[PDB]
RNA sequence: GACCCUGUUGAGCUUGACUCUAGUUUGACAUUGUGAAAAGACAUAGGAGGUGUAGAAUAGGUGGGAGCUUCGGCGCCAGUG
RNA sequence: UGAAGACAUUGUCAGGUGGGGAGUUCCUUUAGUCCCUCGAAAUUUGAGGCUAGAGGAGAAAAGUUACCACAGGGAUAACUGGCUUGUGGCGGCCAAGCGUAGCGACGUCGCUUUUUGGAUGCGGCUCUUCCUAUCAUACCGAAGCAGAAUUCGGUAAGCGUUGGAUUGUUCACCCACUAAUAGGGAACGUGAGCUGGACCGUCGUGAGACAGGUUA
């Protein structure tokens, strides 16, 4: 896998940065307006909007996560995967709304490189993974594949 | 040191710095056989002679 | 869809009227004896041709999702809240204008409200509560709002000071992708 | 293995498959090399089997290996701008103010603009949030020049998914016009008008039926365009999963489901129309099952109507024949688009007129 | 709108009003300059609908969806000041 | 600081029966004529035809065929399909 | 009696829609026969069809949410205190045992992770005393430790333990003397000394504002 990838290479601002943007255009500061979430977190896209009933929830940038460490049982194997979104968070709903990575969480990841067969030929590209530590403790995320 | 200055309690921030502590660890574990290797060469040029290319 | 019921068109135009300054212009007939109209569908209020909304007609309820521009919902208390959708409208015949520089530009459309550090140009007798279009420096339109004080007040200002409240930006755009 | 070694081992097989009366083996035939060669290339750039011997068989030795080398290199970027807010010499001349490299795409395209490389996000920009440009391709340009709308017509863009196509349309007919704007899927629907709102487009109906309904639904669309849901192996580059997850079943669903769609097109079109009757036809793909076989199933089954000339600047002509079938010969008149030679996504596209 | 209906109206009106039509417009010009450079570069002609003449309101006429082509019937009109105005008037307008 | 509940509000989701029907809208047909000038498809009778890749070569296609013969050039045969 | 004109207008059948008027109380998934039709490619598929499970009083409004803004109600009201320190987490293998499948340490393998060498967003100075988790000094053990200069470790707190550049401040890096220019506590007030708002009211609310009042 490693090699394949080295092969293959071979050939906006952040939501700290914009609520501070808006506190510069607005005078006064409600009291504990500025509600961060203090655990690690996956978004995706670089830049978005949010909606208004999640714009004062803060991710920061060193709490995002993008790649994981995801185990195959039945081929024992631990690679590096990346993560594509937050599937559930048996926890909060608001949680896996904002995409909050808990103990046993499940998300969806890329096996692109891994190739799995499945029984109609297909190559497999995305399947789910509970995440079985606490990110929160450890400055990683690993998780088992559902397969 | 970014999610230390996130953390909110005392046993995630013990936790964080023992899963700092030790993938350092984990890295020099890693790095057995240079250092091995490097000690060896250190020693041979410690012994090799000096010789002077233009005289 | 369904045309706009009397109570409901009259919400309609009184936000329409609180921001523009002429709708006769906009319910006028044309040069080709068709008309704009004015339609709901799912809680949403569309300004679109008549002829549009004839064509349009031979779609099911479930499956018409857009129809013409889509100006703003009914909420279930009963109001009624403009969009940015319905921007360019206001700013074709606006009543109130605020042109911000690029320093307030890049806040605004980032969700912000408009400082006097940020104001450009004023129109001159704004009243307090009134409709204002924030454009750029390059008359764009960037967004539509409600102004904190009046002109004068303004000016007397603190330039690190509210003189504008935010309702409306083209960043949703870049949410609704 | 090592696949540098076997990047070398191609480039003989290449070589040796160009001059092979001249440079052979003491009984190595043809067969052995280009299986060996088909091997080699599945291994090294993932692709499975069936697909990588059906382009195999599409392309001559050295424009395959091009044409592989380009589907593993992305595309530049490219931006369409909105002629109904802006023009491209003004916006080109306030993203560079902002601080990004841009330059016309070419002399084929007015409205087209190329970017390089960029200091402020494209999709973040003052002029994209109120709507002076789009993030589209040039290939996606291909087929409303193709279909040119004229002012006050109706139009169908049969699958109207991203939006650029649709909101080019009501570029060129100058926000007059009908267009209905159909996707079969609620979510992308919703960037659907997302685009529309955000472009300025005040003439479009956006519908979420299955396109084979339209000649029930509405019918007597003055112009059609239908951009046929494909197997993508033109877009390889942004989906690499066509790579290796393309198999036989596939391309016989696929092919029969756009059969349907060109069929309900050309039921759509009106014959008497006063200023237009015309379908065009495009797909993402480049596979002659999904690409032309479509086009002679629709004038054999349809004497009524008549492919014509595309209008287009640049691409090759329609394959008149393939291994075993034979076409209508008309179908030259269409028109081929590869990364390889114009550094554009792969496309086929296809202009009819309705008679009957 | 302005610019162009008095354009329009200059070329159908007699000839000492029509200079004083040109050189009015040429005033204008010279004032605004910016703004209504566009009626006369036709690479800036907005696209946002059709110029409708007969209309009844300034702002429902799309005044900058059309482009002044008058000049092509000025220019040889039998009175050489009005032809030296329009002269002028592509001067300035040049000149901008 | 934080947590749970209620009321109003916003944001979102779901539901809001069935049968005819005005309205609206798509297709076809009809009144309904006299002609003229153009285009298309049907009627024959002819004439002419095919360059994806490789294959020497511009391979409509199918059918038989190991011999063909203005009697010297061809077939078959080896390819390459 | 004149004008217009083979286009209109008009009529009929097939449909699409119907939140408006009158009356009354269809598609999608599952399994099966390889049972029929319809498309499509030729040596096979996709869509309907059959059997019976699952989805979709009634234009008035209704249900719902670990979400949002405002108003209110309730619980909690500080907090750690034989705490803290040096060795990451996840999964497999092994695994004395407990047990008779489950828990299971140490190691090993996989991810982090490799075929060529700025972060930080209350600080700073003087003196007393104590600790050792010792920077130097004293004595030791080990090292290709020839000599010299050293490195690691041990007993040791008796004795001492700077100045720059830079930055809002600090650290990192870098630069100069020096034997070295160690780290801490004085116990929720970091030994002694010095220095560098919330309640009401009006009007609002897609939003705040008041030389309006009161008050610790």
């Amino acid at each position: 896998i490693k090699n394949k990838r080295a092969e293959k290479a071979a050939r906006g601002i952040s939501e700290e940065e914009m609520f501070k943007v808006v506190k510069t255009g607005k005078k006064t500061h409600k009291k504990g307006w500025k509600r961060i979430v203090t655990k690690p977190t996956f978004v995706g896209p670089d830049f978005t909007r949010r909606p208004v009933k999640y714009e004062r929830f803060i991710r920061p940038m060193g709490l995002r996560y993008k790649k994981a460490n995801v185990t195959h049982p039945t081929l024992n194997v631990t690679v590096q995967l990346p993560i594509l979104s937050v599937k559930k968070n048996p926890s909060n709903p608001l949680y896996t709304q904002l995409g909050v990575l808990t103990k046993g969480t499940i998300i969806e990841v890329n096996v692109s490189d891994l190739g799995i067969v499945t029984a109609s030929g297909k190559i497999a590209w995305g399947r789910y993974a509970q995440i079985t530590n606490n990110p929160e403790n450890d400055g990683c995320v690993n998780a088992v594949l559902l397969v | 040191v970014r999610l230390l200055k996130y953390a909110q309690s005392l046993y995630q921030c013990k936790q964080l710095k023992r899963a700092a502590l030790g993938r350092m660890a984990t890295l020099i574990k890693r790095l057995k056989d240079p250092l091995i290797y490097l000690d060896q060469v250190r020693q041979h040029l410690a012994r090799l002679p000096d010789i002077n290319p233009t005289t | 869809m369904r045309p706009l019921t009397d109570q409901e068109m009259k919400i309609v135009l009184d936000k329409l009227a609180n921001y523009m300054t002429d709708l006769k212009s906009l319910i006028a007939p044309l040069e080709d004896g068709d008309r704009y109209v004015f339609r709901m569908q799912k809680d949403r209020v569309y300004y679109v041709k008549l002829s549009i909304a004839n064509i349009a007609t031979c779609v099911a309820r479930d499956k018409l999702l857009s129809l013409g521009t889509c100006l703003g919902k009914m909420t279930k208390s009963g109001k009624f809240r403009l969009h940015i959708t319905a921007l360019p409208i206001l700013a074709q015949n606006a009543r109130y204008k605020i042109w911000v520089k690029d320093n307030g530009a890049q806040p605004f459309l980032y969700g912000s409200n408009i400082v006097k550090a940020h104001v450009g140009r004023w129109t001159e007798d704004c009243p307090e509560h009134s409709g204002c279009v924030v454009y750029n420096m390059a008359d764009i339109p960037l967004g539509f709002g409600v102004t904190a004080r009046s002109t004068a007040e303004a000016r007397r200002l603190d330039p690190t000071g509210i003189v504008c409240f935010r309702q409306a930006d083209c960043g949703e755009y870049l949410r609704d992708e | 293995p090592d696949l540098q070694m076997l990047r070398t081992r191609i480039t003989d097989t290449i070589r040796v498959l160009e001059d092979f009366q001249n440079l052979a083996e003491e009984g190595r035939s043809r067969a052995e090399y280009t299986n060996q060669l088909l091997k080699d290339i599945c291994a090294y750039y993932g692709y499975n089997e069936y697909l990588a011997e059906k382009l195999l068989n599409l392309f001559p030795p050295r424009e395959a290996f091009a044409f592989f080398e380009a589907n593993e290199t992305p595309r530049p970027v490219v931006i369409r701008t909105n002629t109904l807010r802006t023009h491209r010499r003004d916006l080109a001349q306030a993203l560079i103010n902002r601080g990004v490299t841009l330059e016309p795409v070419g002399k084929w395209s007015k409205v087209g603009l190329q970017v390089f490389d960029s200091k402020v996000p494209l999709g973040a920009t003052p002029e994209y949030l109120a709507g002076h440009y789009i993030l589209q391709a040039a290939s996606s340009f291909l087929p409303v020049m193709a279909l040119c709308p004229q002012e006050n017509e109706r139009c169908l863009d049969m699958a109207a998914a991203p939006g650029g196509k649709t909101t080019h349309m009501a570029a060129l007919m100058k926000n007059t016009g009908v267009i209905f704007a159909n996707d079969p899927s609620k979510s992308r629907a919703k960037g659907l008008i997302g685009n529309i709102h955000r472009l300025g487009v005040r003439n479009t109906i956006v519908c979420n039926y299955d396109a084979r309904e339209f000649p029930r639904v509405i019918g007597g669309f003055d112009r059609v365009l239908l951009d046929a849901p494909c197997s993508g192996t033109g877009v390889i580059c942004k989906d690499p999963s066509v790579k290796t997850n393309r198999d036989a079943k596939d391309f016989m669903q696929l092919p029969h489901t756009q059969k349907q769609l060109l069929l309900a097109a050309i039921d759509s079109c009106n014959h008497a129309s006063k200023t237009g009757g015309y379908i065009v036809y495009s797909t993402c793909s480049v596979c002659v099952e999904e690409n032309e076989e479509v086009v002679n199933y629709a004038l054999s089954r349809r004497p009524n109507v008549k492919l014509v000339e595309t209008g287009l600047p640049f691409g090759k002509e329609g394959f008149t024949s393939y291994m075993g079938k034979t076409f209508h010969p008309s179908l030259k008149l269409t028109r081929r688009f590869y990364p390889h030679l114009y550094n554009v996504d792969g496309f086929f596209v296809a202009k009819f007129k309705k008679i009957g | 709108a302005f610019c162009k209906q008095l354009m329009t109206l200059a070329l159908q009106v007699p000839e000492k009003s029509s200079q004083a039509i040109l050189g009015l417009l040429q005033d204008v010009v010279h004032t605004h300059g910016r703004k209504v450079a566009a009626l006369w570069n036709t690479e800036e002609r907005k696209g946002d609908g059709t110029y409708k003449p007969l209309s009844e309101t300034v702002e429902g006429s799309n005044p900058f969806t059309t482009t002044i082509w008058e000049g092509e019937l000025l220019r040889k009109h039998y009175c050489p000041k009005v032809r030296e105005g329009l002269k002028a008037m592509e001067k300035e307008l040049r000149s901008i």
